């Protein structure tokens, strides 16, 4: 498949590269958990010019 | 300004010549390159990583 061709003649190929895959995914975030104030930006009563 | 040389001036006449009448064996070093570090580069890996 490298070479193109049905006929391999004698020699090395270098062909492609291992290279060993993931087994599973990690997410690390910070622990601390606060709801967050957008409540108070997009819903107050009044903005500034 | 550099200099190219000390300056000699050959003692040239029409009947005259100079004959060595001893020798200096000398070892003088030469040094070529022959080859290089031979690399491979993975163009995926290179150009993308993971
Ligand atoms: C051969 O003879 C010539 C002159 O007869 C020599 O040349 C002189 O060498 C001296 C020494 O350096 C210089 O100061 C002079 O200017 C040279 N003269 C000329 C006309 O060039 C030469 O050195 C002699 N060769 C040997 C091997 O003794
Ligand atoms: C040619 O040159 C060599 C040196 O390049 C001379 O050898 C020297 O000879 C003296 C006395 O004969 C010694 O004291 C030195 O130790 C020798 N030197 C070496 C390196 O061996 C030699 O005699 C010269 N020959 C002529 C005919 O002039
Ligand atoms: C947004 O504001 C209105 C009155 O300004 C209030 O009735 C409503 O409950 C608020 N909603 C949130 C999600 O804070």
């Amino acid at each position: 498949c490298t070479l193109k061709s049905f006929t391999v003649e004698k020699g090395i190929y270098q062909t492609s590269n291992f290279r060993v895959q993931p087994t599973e995914s990690i997410v690390r975030f910070p622990n601390i958990t606060n709801l967050c104030p957008f409540d108070e930006v997009f819903n107050a009563t009044r903005f500034a010019s | 300004t550099m200099s190219l040389g000390a300056e000699n001036s050959v003692a040239y006449s029409n009947n005259s010549i100079a004959i060595p009448t001893n020798f200096t064996i000398s070892v003088t070093t030469e040094i070529l390159p022959v080859s290089m570090t031979k690399t491979s580069v993975d163009c995926t890996m290179y150009i993308c990583g993971d």
